[PDB]
RNA sequence: AUGAUCAGGUAGAUAGGUUUGGAGUGGAAGUGUAGCGAUACAUGGAGCGGACAAAUACUAAUCGAUCGAGGACUUAACC
RNA sequence: GUAUGAGUAGCGAAAGAAGGGUGAGAAUCCCUUCCACCGAAUAUCUAAGGUUUCCUGAGGAAGGCUCGUCCGCUCAGGGUU
RNA sequence: CCGAUAGUGAACCAGUACCGUGAGGGAAAGGUGAAAAGCACCCCGGAAGGGGAGUGAAACAGUUCCUGAAACCGUGUGCCUA
RNA sequence: UUAAGUUAGAAAGGGCGCACGGUGGAUGCCUUGGCACUAGGAGCCGAAGAAGGACGGGACUAACACCGAUAUGCUUUGGG
């Protein structure tokens, strides 16, 4: 229950192939031009789907 | 259903604090799962305001928290979340069946991450 | 758990204080070498 | 000339948790670097957010650049001064703790 | 466990609601009658009814974005 | 002085919810309503001990097992008849 | 004879800070520049911190500030790798 | 077209070489402080209150140094 041997800088590294984190998901409002996410209401103008909230 | 962190007297005491803020209100800030789970409370209520009997009254009350929306010049006596759901939230959606609220996603909570919704019932 | 140090203003200046220790010879011989390696509070 | 770069030096976040989020903006417009940092949920994005907008500043008011034609040439973050503290644990021993700080350089050019 | 798998995204019954049901519990509230009263009987297999069934676009699956081929050489048979 | 274990163990008994306010920034600060816990105590005094931790106006580097616009923390003036 | 792990424990507010009821034990910590001439003014930011401008022989001398090795952490790429 | 055969290329990530940074404080140079001695001097202070301290004194004063309610100092004799 205690490691054996150090970890060695190529190991470390392999191992952290998998530890990043993805992309979010986003597309521009038809309103504003500016970005936000799907599904989402933009911060930008107010809107979702057409109509002010 | 869904359990929500809590135990069930718990759990209850938060659905009939939520379900009383969206009558009085009529637009909440919330959690994602917190507000998918108030979305049926709040309608079945609503329904037995549809009724309109005494039963569905008293069957309401057992429900709705005891606390004023606001006084008014009537001697100014105030009205309260049951004398509302049944005289101004109901009678809106006479000719409406189901489907009293909409949730409206809004982002992530700075402190937490918590993915926050707005429910409001249109 | 009661612990070791249990603290009193009179149960520590009878004990350590100074007129305790300028009360015989060998607390005079402590108060000198106190004083010869130039500590800032004899005794106290 | 052709390339302006802003750094933030020793901010209190640890480097390990700032390079997750600069291999994110690396090599892209700077348009879209903005929004890729306004919508991932981290505590190192307003950090990022603004040293690359000082960056994009800083291109337009030191060089004369034109915003619309920038890309993030370059972003890294380095190691800073850390702190050392300690934490208190069972049967009177303390255990230590590092309160480490980071370098944050981000590099916009035209393209 | 999370990925994954499967059913769907207005070319819609995918989830919630609404309307009918069902299991389950067992005779609701209000009013009336009998009794001094606890209580009993009627209206009435009544009322309630998480997760089960069928209908129904009322609410949410809006809008968009990303990835993804033009196919090496040699020989052998009609060619 | 700096690594590996590793973004891993832990974050020290407990019920919170929404609406307004402040602010560059709010689950965490202020106000309101509802809910909940102790109640021979988790209430009120008072010795020992501590020695300014008390109050007001500013502050957000470090301390606070997260955040902080807040604090028994930092700065300056007061306060014990 | 030493030259900042050396030489007194102490080249610096050292028998100090801290530890112990007490007697007692007992550290770490030197160097901007010849001269503060210690960065007016503009820009991003709440600030910190930066990019210009300026002083200076030097700012890659900007308040652990002469020199600045190794461990350690990164960015880019020439050859190899399921 | 089909059949049989042969060989390229690839990088989610990694290895080696090089270039450029960050952290860290070694090495070089320097001296404010020490160590060991030589020649000379001096080898005691106190009831006329000692050695050592506490508290105070500045326009602003937390600390060092100086001073003592005559308190960041008073009188006099010389130097400048
Ligand atoms: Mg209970
Ligand atoms: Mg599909
Ligand atoms: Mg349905
Ligand atoms: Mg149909
Ligand atoms: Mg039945
Ligand atoms: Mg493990
Ligand atoms: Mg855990
Ligand atoms: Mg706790
Ligand atoms: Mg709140
Ligand atoms: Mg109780
Ligand atoms: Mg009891
Ligand atoms: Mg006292
Ligand atoms: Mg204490
Ligand atoms: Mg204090
Ligand atoms: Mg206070
Ligand atoms: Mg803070
Ligand atoms: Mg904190
Ligand atoms: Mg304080
Ligand atoms: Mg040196
Ligand atoms: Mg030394
Ligand atoms: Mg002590
Ligand atoms: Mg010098
Ligand atoms: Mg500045
Ligand atoms: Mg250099
Ligand atoms: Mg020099
Ligand atoms: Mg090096
Ligand atoms: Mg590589
Ligand atoms: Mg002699
Ligand atoms: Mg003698
Ligand atoms: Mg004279
Ligand atoms: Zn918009």
């Amino acid at each position: 229950a205690v490691p054996f041997r150090r970890t060695s800088k190529a190991k470390k590294r392999k191992r952290r192939t998998h530890v990043k984190l993805q992309l979010p998901g986003m597309n521009e409002c038809s309103n504003c031009g500016e970005y936000r996410l799907s599904h989402h209401v933009c911060p930008e103008c107010g809107q979702y789907d057409g109509k002010d909230v | 259903y869904r359990k929500l962190g809590r135990t069930s007297s718990q759990r209850k005491a938060l659905l009939r604090d939520l379900a009383t803020d969206l009558i009085v209100h009529e637009r909440i800030e919330t959690t994602e799962a917190r507000a998918k789970e108030i979305r049926k409370v709040v309608e079945k209520l609503i329904t037995s305001g549809k009724k309109g009997d005494l039963h569905a009254r008293r069957q309401a009350a057992a429900f709705i928290r005891h606390e004023v929306v606001e006084v008014v010049q009537v001697k100014n006596r105030p009205v309260y979340a049951l004398q509302k759901l049944f005289d101004d939230v109901a009678p809106r959606y006479a000719e409406r069946q189901g489907g009293y609220t909409r949730i409206l996603k809004k982002g992530p909570r700075r402190g937490d991450g918590a993915p926050m919704v707005i429910i409001e019932l249109v | 758990m009661k612990r070791t140090y249990q603290p009193s203003k009179r149960k520590r200046k009878k004990v350590h204080g100074f007129r305790t220790r300028m009360s015989t010879k060998n607390g005079r011989r402590v108060l000198a070498s106190r004083r010869r390696k130039g500590r800032k509070v004899l005794s106290a | 000339v052709t390339s302006a770069k802003a750094v933030a030096k020793t901010v209190r976040i640890a480097p390990r948790k700032a390079r997750i989020v600069i291999d994110l903006i690396r090599g892209k417009q700077v348009g879209e670097a903005i929004a890729i940092l306004k919508y991932t949920p981290r505590s190192a994005s307003p950090i990022i957010e603004k040293v690359l907008k000082s960056a994009i500043a800083n291109a337009e008011h030191n060089y004369d650049l034109d915003i619309n034609n920038l890309v993030v040439e370059e972003a890294f973050v380095d190691e800073g001064p850390t702190l050392k503290r300690f934490r208190p644990r069972a049967q009177g021993r303390a255990s230590a703790i590092n309160k480490r700080t980071s370098h944050i350089t981000v590099v916009v050019s035209e393209v």
